[PDB]
């Protein structure tokens, strides 16, 4: 499973940021307009249009994919294999891999 | 418990924006991110924006550093409670994250009680635990069999993996800008950077003492800001881009997800 | 594709690269406020358990 490990948004107060197609994986980044971004002290920047917001966000492996994955395979055939007891004979005994 | 000042020393109570504190959205220094009811054994990890643990310093981890105000409060646990559809039980805490043996709950829901205050942080996220088998319990039991499950440590000892935690941005505070009697009046934490100007033309970088201001005089058209970069955070979505550099501080995760038999 | 299985493709656990179509759609905030709406299919790994 992903996880949207966002990268910390741009607030740019008054005017544009342009964004570019980081080369993350799924490097998902929009910019936005039209805020008024409520931090601590009511909002900060002190436009009201102009005030830029620069969301990105991309996908990672989570902590569990190490982990808790799933695992696919193009899988062939192979040789098989057998522990092989003989306790042969007299001589009773051999369990060997072949 | 004096191995991961990569974090401690370094680290900072982040202070985001809850999304229903209480009321409604808030600024909690608790603010809930990245839930994980990932897991099976009844747990999730979480990460407060807030940095409990040892003091602002170097003792016991048991102890409670959130932000009031640009500040730290570096004083006792008491009164934690995260909770979901009912009361969890906290299992470790260590640098913004804790770990927490929860019920399952369509929501996840935080606080501590500071003592003059509740001062909480709540959030949604889909939880459930399964435990590993063919069994679908709600809940773990005393009894049966033990089997490879998925779980995360009690431990701090950890390194298995590291986020990245470079600088806060500024903030916001706005009992910086005071007034000179006539003009507003915008001062400083310790000598820190200050950020600064009005609508009007004035002062248009600040970085500096404490400033008056010649030509605006309202309050609510200035940059108050701090640039405060003596000591990083975590990248929060909630957090303002610092936006000179990508600063060092790559810092561990405590709480591993790892291959318990519960 | 997204929400199926293998919305996240990693070659193995190393690999930095990897394919992750997961539909990931970010929305602007609401309201002048900070935060970062990321809309987004829960893994086709979340299903397949």
């Amino acid at each position: 499973k992903y996880k949207t490990k966002v990268p910390s948004p741009v607030v740019k107060c008054c005017g544009a940021t342009q964004c570019t197609s980081k080369p993350h994986p799924d490097y998902q980044c929009q910019v936005f307009t039209g805020v008024y971004p409520f931090m601590w002290g009511g909002a900060y920047c002190f436009c009201d249009t102009e005030n830029t917001q620069m969301s990105e966000a991309y996908v990672e492996r989570s902590e569990e994919c190490s982990i808790d994955h799933a695992k696919a395979y193009k899988v062939h055939t192979g040789t098989v294999q057998a522990m092989v007891n003989i306790t042969y004979g007299s001589v009773s005994w051999r369990s060997a891999d072949v | 418990l004096d191995t991961h000042f990569t974090q401690y020393k370094l680290a900072r109570p982040y202070i985001a924006d809850c999304p229903n504190c209480g009321h409604s959205r808030c600024d909690s220094p608790i603010a809930i991110e990245e839930v994980r009811g990932d897991a099976h054994a009844g747990v999730i990890r979480i990460q407060t924006s807030a940095m409990f643990g040892l003091k602002t310093d170097g003792v016991d981890l048991a102890y409670m550093s959130f932000m009031n105000g640009k500040t730290q409060k570096s004083i006792k646990i008491d009164n934690l409670h995260v909770r979901t559809s009912a009361p969890c039980s906290l299992v470790s805490h260590h640098g913004y994250y804790i770990l927490a043996q929860c019920p399952p709950g369509d929501t996840v829901t935080v606080g501590f009680h500071d003592g003059p205050n509740r001062h909480t942080c709540t959030v949604a996220h889909k939880v459930e635990f399964r435990p590993v088998g063919r069994e679908k319990y709600r809940h773990p039991p005393e009894h049966g069999v033990e089997l490879p499950c998925n779980r995360y440590t009690h431990k701090r000892a950890d390194q298995g993996h590291y986020v990245e935690m470079h600088q806060p941005g500024l903030v916001a505070d706005h009992s910086l800008l005071s007034i000179h009697s006539a003009k507003v009046k915008i001062t400083v934490p310790s000598g820190a950077q200050v950020k600064y100007y009005c609508k009007c033309p004035d002062v248009r970088e600040g970085i500096t003492s404490s400033d008056h201001t010649t030509t605006c005089t309202d309050v609510k058209q200035c940059r108050a800001y701090l640039i405060d970069n003596k000591k990083w955070v975590y990248n929060s979505g909630r957090l303002p881009r610092g936006e000179g550099d990508t600063f060092k501080g790559k810092l561990h995760v405590p709480f591993v997800p790892v291959k318990a038999k519960c | 594709k997204a929400g199926s299985f293998g919305d996240l493709q990693s070659r193995t656990s190393t690999s930095n690269d990897l394919y992750a179509n997961t539909n990931l759609k970010l929305q602007r905030p609401q309201a002048g406020i900070v935060h970062t709406p990321f809309t987004q299919a829960p893994s086709g790994f979340e299903r397949w358990k």
